[PDB]
């Protein structure tokens, strides 16, 4: 068949390009943080209560007999009616382990019936609730994709994607959600992600070390990786380019012979 | 006759239906099932009787919120449907035997007039069959119901909103698929005005059927604003027979293998079988081994990158259930190929544009809504030429009622009054068939 | 290295532009800035005052503004700093009175009616007959009504930015008029722009309509021509005394004032509906035009970034921010494009290396040119953003960081080629470059018309076709998002200034907003801003003298 | 049939044709030369070769006193004319026996496009016709000249000129009948676009056949607003056929019988026929004398004033040999019917109203243009439906060159181009002839 | 020369009406939060600072003057009594009130059970710009104060769903838009 190759490069930021996009990588896992915790993180649901529906579930409710609808196995939340929540994160541009596109495209190459939408200051999922809690806990937070100072949970004023990172090299947050606590060195949540407080601070580990984070970011920088040590890539973006233009100038194989 | 490649023909069940169809047999401009949708799209009205009855016994003429005292008349339209409609006929009709119905629909509760044809050949556009329709619904009830010469005002009222003051129908009971030619965004955008919400109730959300739908409009659509005439017509022909169509079953192809899939499996298939049929090759390989595609035909890979575009929103949207992915699919589709491959997206971005946009006003507070309020006439989504709306459809038509702003409140009087004929309600089978009769003519 | 965003970075942040790490939370909030108290105070005056205790401003809802260090702005090439809120467009009398110059302009030209006075009317058309015709409409024009006491008439002092002008490219009927009202193009412009435009204009007569601020200000743009029409037909048939009949009298209205009219901007259709002389109407060509910079300034990329200003505060400030969306508004967009020399110090790196390469103009608009300048000014400048900390906390959106290193890009560009939609081509490259470089773009939908653009920037459709030229906001692509039109509009004046052109898309424009009278100058209008935002720009359009003074 | 009204048909020399035509037979919806008028309207498109050439040499797009510097292109498009022609017919071209003619004008330097046919039954609108030319001819021009690809905005700007910003065809050098579908006055206005001038010079001044020309747009119009249906259908066919075509030769016999007569005299002899044929009878007698009157036959007494108006129209500006008249004749024609019988006027007052507003916008300072610009799309000129226009046609006819707006000033391309057909030049004899061929289907 | 006539059309200019009952069933069955007359309190609240040019979310933003906005307010009205009774009426425009018991009483019946909010954006706003400007800023501002006061994520489908119906279905113009030739 076809073996894919998502992303062209060469440099160390091309690789863990790849290794993201890549469904049959194995994500390192950094960290243990109960389901409860994650739950009472996201603020949408208190851990205890049963699920939130927003129809009822699809059993009971009847539909038109849709071939090409019905041989498209639905997410359990799905079929439960599940009500649909979101996880937010802001991804620092100082070596954060992931960032938007990046964590934007892993997301719809990895999770099924996924909502994933990215800008510079924050990303954003949106799947059913129960799926979102399961995938959330098990890939976003306990992997390599998050890293406690420089990606936090902010479901509002998201802000600090871009500022200096504060003395204890951890991102700016004006409502202050996750706090770094020095006489353990572990960094522990007091609010959810809106910004309602919680009752104890849930503690997501140590922050992970700069060494680390420089080998496995996604963001080249002219301190760790520069896109100029990377021609292939400017190479593919330029000739994605040239296509466009000369498809919209006139699309035949004549056209196109000067690509 | 110029083009030399054929397609196949494959049903909604991915059943084969014939082979060896030339590409020119689902043309607008040879198709004769498109032709006879476009015309009767232009002459079908929806008339909301009870509408008219509620609006005159209240007093509720003006539009939104807004009520007249002293303007309120009690007849019985729902009860009279039958010499409503009778009368309406008798003075539609052009000589005896012209293409005049005006059928009873949900006991005479809706009625759909279709205007003859003879009263739209000697007409510059569409909006002839809304006016004369108009006019003939207010002299049958004004001479069923003997209303009074100083009540015809608040009739006209009921029956289209504020027409002269505000250049459309909108607190009127009286309704079209499509929109008024002032609220048009560019010249030759009529077609394009259809929303989503529209085609999704027109077809009683069947996806195949919808997306058939939306793919004909779109398409022809772009044949009437000239933009599929010389050599950018057999980009169009193909991004129909392909996304809308399914001609080498590529759609129920993709879906299928991709059942339990993501978004990256089905951008994987469509690069696959774009491999396997010859339609892509290696231009070059890298230093850093990354392999370089040029498309061998620039065209027909347009068409498997927009099919398999399709695939991929039915394939997230089903599993899902939610129709609010469409955006998120469409923009990441064609994100994921292009840095997969090196090649162009399905309309050279053009469609990854339109998900940007999608996206920004599904999620924001500047505007939009729910996919399924918008069109090919929308500012957010005109960008692309037919090739990001049939997704749409698709994704709506998978929805499983988390919208609010879901075809049954949006489009309820249209999408009852359009689902009764054949054509409208299945297009993919009807436009097959036609193809299938006009097949040996090229 | 010397840069020259340097010292805006050294006067805005008190730690070193390069030093990585700060701290926060230790500013008080909003009291860190004298704007923000001035604010509470007012809000408590008006409260108590004239709401009759209903609130206004709260600070104490809503985010805790200020947990940052609440930055100061520089002026781009002028030596004075201002907070962010004296930018807002409301709070800044400058940027209104740059809207109000261009929406209440309209240029009628006079030679149609001139021969139909005197072949059909048979009146002789003299200079001194001009001179009267101007004083007439000079006087008739804000609120006037010739030798009729009896008729109501708008007070004088309510219509001070009133004016008639008139220019000609004929020599000596332009030294034959009265220099009170005349606009002369050779003592406003150097010699060889001079030539070029009279060369354009012809030996034709306009007369250029200033209506009073007031009149837009109550009413729309739409109102603009109107008025001018009314008036010119008024003072037409009172300085002239015509016995023909009343026919006659109708065609001689048709050639005065419905023949040789120029406006603006056009009208807008759909939900954009609105009527001529709005914003969303003018052309990038017609705002490069309505720049004057080509007068004063030999250097093409001070041209270019004067046009990028003004497209910045009037498209997405005004435009933008108040006539589609409204609220607080996309100031920071636009600043991000004007206030510290960050784009400047982006155009000056784009022009040295186009210099360098391929000469001033020294090659054909290719593919190839396009790409390695777009490739090479969009590196430079992300990596500009990469080794300055304090210059990326200052562009904080992603938005304001596309749009000046795309703009940037396509300045450069277009000094390669003097081509305007080659320069587009290298923005849209250089937008989706960055978006791999850095793993980010602009919000939600802001590259909506950057996926869009490269297939149709040279494009020959119906709908995706224009010269960048002829391009404006109600071009489909550009229609909604922030953060593009004004660097649109300095880009297609910098297709010009490669060329040393003396206009862009029409010489009366510039001959017309050349006009010494205007209340903005536009000849810079990065200081004017600058004055406006420390209040001290002098605005037309005050109801003082018809209200109390208690 | 459904009328039993019966009309005489004469021709523009007063002479008898056939009798006891029905009133049908010159209905838009029954008459085959009125169809026919109607799509080729829409279908034909007007292409200054010229004025492209012109404009890219100078590089002059852009509306009014706009220029581009440094976007100039040197084509001989008027030298070669034919190999641009013969490569729009090709790209329009979509059957082999089909339409689709392109013709010459003026020795190269105007083109006369004629879209096909079958690219406008699958159109909601007329506005393909304008939109394929302006493609094919893009596309022409960049292959007949090898033009660069940064310069086919250039050529787009010269040939539809700031369309997308500017939602029509400003300084573009394509043009057709018909105005943008966005920019009417109101639904169904399309056809009431063509100026009277227009009308004018396309049957080469002959008043007979510019009455019948604008009478039968009118009223086509009118049939296409909604207007004439049920019981005002009868109303508009009789205006048609008294006041275009000359039925029962009332035009020609009342201007004979007032060839040295005022307008009081032709309301004098318009009275007398009424009176004569039975139209209109003595309602009763006051006391001060003056018989009442009123009418037998409402819509035949409308149509015979609006006959009478026509000829009202043609004897004072024969006599005056001036087009200036036509407001005031319109007006005071009107009022002295009125009160001189006692009876309504042509079309109930709305002949007045618009007489009114020909007066106010033809005859002052705030007047703007003559009565050669007047069409029933504007604001001033369309309360009458099809019953005010026709005579300025009459009027204009008659003028010896005192006006501005002369025909030869404002529509020398639009009769060089729509004079060659027979049913545009000779409206009457071929309207005639085509009532003819259907006297007998009813 | 006359200002009241100036402020007579500033006032007719300056006027939306939103029907707050679409976006509080958003809120309750989408969103799963409850809507209370406390929460409509703080809402109200919220929505007098946005509305003249207040933040509330995106941290470091700038605002405009207070001075130029004093005109600007955020009014509530409703048919429901019971409603009306726990509502600030610092916000309230009471029907009651302001008319007599038979106008009351008929205002009451043609309104219904309905909670409507009244948007007067400043002045100073429809002077600089034109009339189209209104609908937009109160929309914007509307959709802020929401998620800003019900503490809600800042952008998702919910928010889409506030918008359209601030934008359209629930808005209530004083004039209509005149497109094609009349061009307003
Ligand atoms: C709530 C929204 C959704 C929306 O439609 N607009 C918001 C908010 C809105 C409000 C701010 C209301 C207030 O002051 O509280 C307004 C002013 C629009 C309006 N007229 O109401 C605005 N943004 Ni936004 N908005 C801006 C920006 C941004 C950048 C912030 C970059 C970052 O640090 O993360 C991001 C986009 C991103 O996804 O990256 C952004 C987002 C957002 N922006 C997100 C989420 C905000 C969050 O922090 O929770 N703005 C900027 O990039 C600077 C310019 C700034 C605009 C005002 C100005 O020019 O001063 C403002 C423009
Ligand atoms: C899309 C459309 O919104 P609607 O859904 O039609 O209301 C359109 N808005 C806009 O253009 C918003 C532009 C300003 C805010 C976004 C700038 S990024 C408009 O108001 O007509
Ligand atoms: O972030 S959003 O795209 O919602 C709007 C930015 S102001």
């Amino acid at each position: 068949a076809y073996t894919p190759q998502f992303y062209p490069g060469a440099t160390k930021v091309a690789e863990n390009r790849r290794n993201h996009l890549n469904p049959n990588y194995e994500l390192e896992k950094l960290r243990e943080i109960p389901d409860e915790d994650v739950v009472k993180i996201m603020g949408h649901r208190q851990p205890g209560e049963d699920y939130k529906t927003v129809h009822p579930p699809l059993e009971e409710m009847d539909f038109v007999e849709d071939y090409a609808r019905d041989l498209v196995e639905p997410l359990n939340g799905a079929k439960e009616g599940h009500r649909v929540r979101y996880i937010q994160f802001a991804d620092s541009m100082y070596f954060a382990p992931a960032q938007p596109y990046d964590r934007s495209r892993s997301y719809m190459s990895r999770l099924r019936g996924v909502d994933a939408g990215t800008l510079s200051g924050r990303q954003v999922v949106e799947c059913r609730e129960s799926d979102l809690e399961e995938f959330s806990k098990n890939i976003l937070m306990d992997t390599e994709l998050f890293d406690p100072a420089t990606s936090g949970m902010r479901g509002a004023t998201v802000h600090g994607h871009s500022l200096r990172l504060d003395e204890n090299g951890m991102m700016f947050d004006a409502l202050q959600r996750c706090v770094f606590d020095e006489k353990t060195g572990h960094v522990m949540y007091v609010k959810d992600q809106v910004g309602k407080p919680l009752d104890a601070p849930v503690d997501v580990g140590e922050p992970i070390p700069e060494a680390k984070l420089r080998e496995i970011t996604t963001i080249y920088r002219n301190d760790g990786v520069a896109m100029r040590a990377d021609p292939d890539v400017i190479e593919v973006v330029k000739r994605i380019h040239r296509a466009r233009t000369l498809g919209g100038y006139i699309p035949t194989n004549e056209t196109f012979k000067g690509l | 006759v110029k083009y030399e490649d054929k397609i196949s023909l494959y049903d909604a069940k991915g059943n084969l239906v014939a082979e060896n169809v030339p590409l020119e047999a689902i043309s607008p401009l040879y198709n004769p099932t498109i032709k006879s949708m476009v015309k009767n799209i232009k002459r079908t009205v929806a008339v909301n009787l009870a509408g008219i009855e509620g609006t005159l016994a209240a007093g509720k003429i003006g539009g939104k919120g807004c009520q007249v005292p002293g303007r309120t008349l009690d007849i019985s339209a729902v009860s009279n449907a039958q010499a409503i409609a009778d009368e309406v006929e008798k003075i539609l009709k052009v000589s005896e035997d012209d293409d005049t119905a005006v059928k009873i629909i949900n006991g005479g509760k809706q009625l759909a007039v279709q205007v003859p044809t003879a009263r739209l050949e000697v007409a510059a556009e569409y909006s002839v069959s809304m006016l004369s329709t108009a006019m003939a619904l207010k002299e049958a009830l004004i001479k069923t119901f003997n209303i009074d010469m100083f009540d015809g005002s608040t009739v006209h009222a009921a029956i289209v909103g504020n027409y002269p003051q505000v250049m459309d129908y909108a607190g009127s009971n009286i309704a079209s698929l499509l929109g008024a030619p002032s609220m048009m965004e560019g010249l030759g955008y009529a077609l394009r005005n259809i929303p989503v919400n529209h085609a999704v109730a027109t077809t009683k959300k069947n996806m195949m059927n919808a997306i058939a739908f939306s793919s004909v409009m779109e398409q022809t659509a772009t044949f009437e604003m000239g933009d599929a005439v010389g050599s950018f017509e057999r980009q169009h022909l193909l991004g129909l027979a392909y996304q809308g169509l399914n001609a080498d079953n590529l759609v129920i192809d993709f879906i299928k293998a991709n059942a339990k899939g993501t978004v990256g499996s089905v951008v994987e298939t469509v690069i696959d079988r774009a491999i396997a049929d010859g339609v892509i090759v290696v231009d070059k390989t890298m230093s850093s081994g990354f392999n370089m595609y040029k498309p061998a035909d620039v065209n027909k890979w347009n068409a498997y990158a927009a099919a398999g575009l399709v695939a991929a929103v039915a394939v997230s949207c089903g599993a899902a259930r939610a129709a609010q992915n469409v955006a998120s699919v469409i923009l990441y589709f064609n994100d994921i190929l292009e840095y997969e491959t090196g090649l162009p997206g399905v309309d050279y971005g053009r469609s990854m544009g339109t998900a940007v946009g999608f996206s920004f006003f599904s999620h924001s507070i500047y505007g939009g809504g729910g996919p399924g309020i918008f069109n090919g006439n929308h500012v957010v989504t005109r960008h692309s030429k037919g090739f990001a709306i049939p997704p749409v459809c698709a994704a709506m038509c998978a929805d499983a009622g988390t919208q609010m702003f879901s075809p049954e409140h949006t489009s309820g009087l249209v999408g009852s009054v359009y689902s009764a004929f054949d054509e409208f309600r299945e297009p993919m089978k009807y436009v097959i068939e036609g193809a299938l009769s006009i097949k040996d003519q090229f | 290295e010397k840069r020259l965003f340097l010292k805006a970075l050294k006067e805005k942040f008190e730690e070193d532009p390069k030093e990585k790490y700060t701290k926060f939370y230790t500013f008080g909030g909003w009291e860190q800035s004298a704007r923000k108290r001035e604010f509470v105070e007012a809000n408590e005056k008006i409260v108590s005052e004239k709401r009759q205790g209903i609130p206004l401003y709260n600070p104490d809802i809503g985010v805790p503004l200020g947990q940052r260090k609440l930055m100061p702005y520089k002026l781009s090439n002028t030596d004075d700093y201002c907070e962010g809120d004296d930018l807002h467009f409301l709070n800044n009398a400058a940027i209104q009175q740059l809207w109000d110059d261009i929406r209440r302009t309209v240029i009628v030209g006079m030679d149609t009616a001139h021969s139909v006075l005197e072949k059909r009317l048979g009146v002789e058309v003299t200079p001194e007959t001009i001179n009267e015709y101007m004083h007439t409409i000079n006087h008739s024009l804000p609120g006037g009504a010739v030798v009729q006491e009896h008729m109501v008439e708008v007070h004088p002092s309510l219509a001070w930015d009133c004016y008639a002008r008139i220019f000609t490219g004929d020599d000596e009927l332009a030294d034959e008029l009265d220099s009170r009202f005349l606009i002369d193009i050779n003592k406003l412009f150097p010699e060889e722009q001079a030539e070029t435009l009279k060369a354009a204009i012809g030996k034709k007569t306009y007369q250029v309509s200033r209506v009073p601020s007031l009149v837009g200000r109550v009413c729309d743009g739409g109102t603009i021509s109107r008025w001018s029409a009314m008036q010119i037909g008024m003072s037409f048939i009172t300085a002239y005394k015509l016995c023909a009949g009343e026919a006659a009298t109708a065609d001689f209205s048709y050639a005065s004032k419905h023949a040789d009219v120029i406006q603006m901007g056009n009208a807008l259709p759909g939900r954009r509906a609105r009527g001529p002389n709005e914003p969303g109407g003018i052309r990038f060509g017609i705002l490069s035009d309505v720049v004057q910079t080509t007068r004063v300034s030999e250097d093409p990329v001070e041209q270019s970034l004067e046009v990028v200003a003004t497209g910045a505060a009037l498209y997405d400030q005004i435009w933008l921010g108040a006539y589609m969306s409204g609220g607080i508004g996309f100031t920071q967009y636009a600043t991000a494009s004007y206030t510290d020399d960050i784009l400047d110090d982006f155009s000056y790196y784009a022009l040295d290396y186009v210099e360098k390469k391929y000469g001033r103009m020294g090659t054909k608009a290719t593919m190839d040119v396009v790409e390695d300048v777009a490739g090479e000014v969009t590196l430079y400048a992300l990596e500009q953003y990469d080794d300055y900390p304090a210059l990326l906390e200052d562009h904080f959106g992603g938005s304001q960081r596309a749009a000046v290193a795309a703009a940037a890009s396509g300045i450069g560009v277009c000094m390669a080629t003097g081509n305007s939609n080659a320069g587009v081509n290298g923005w849209y490259l250089s937008q989706i470059l960055h978006k791999e470089y850095h793993s980010r773009l602009g919000f939600y939908g802001y590259d909506l018309q950057d996926q869009c653009g490269a297939s149709n920037s040279l494009a020959i459709r119906n709908d995706e076709a224009a010269p960048l030229e002829l391009r404006g906001p109600n071009y489909p692509n550009y229609a909604m998002n922030v953060g593009h039109q004004g660097e649109y509009a300095g880009i297609a004046q910098a297709a010009h200034s490669a060329r040393g052109d003396a206009f862009a898309l029409n010489p009366l424009v510039k001959v017309a907003f050349a006009d010494p009278m205007l209340v903005f100058d536009f000849s810079k209008p990065r200081k004017e801003i600058a004055r406006g935002a420390l209040r001290e720009f002098e605005a037309a359009g005050e109801r003082d003298v018809i209200l109390p003074a208690k």
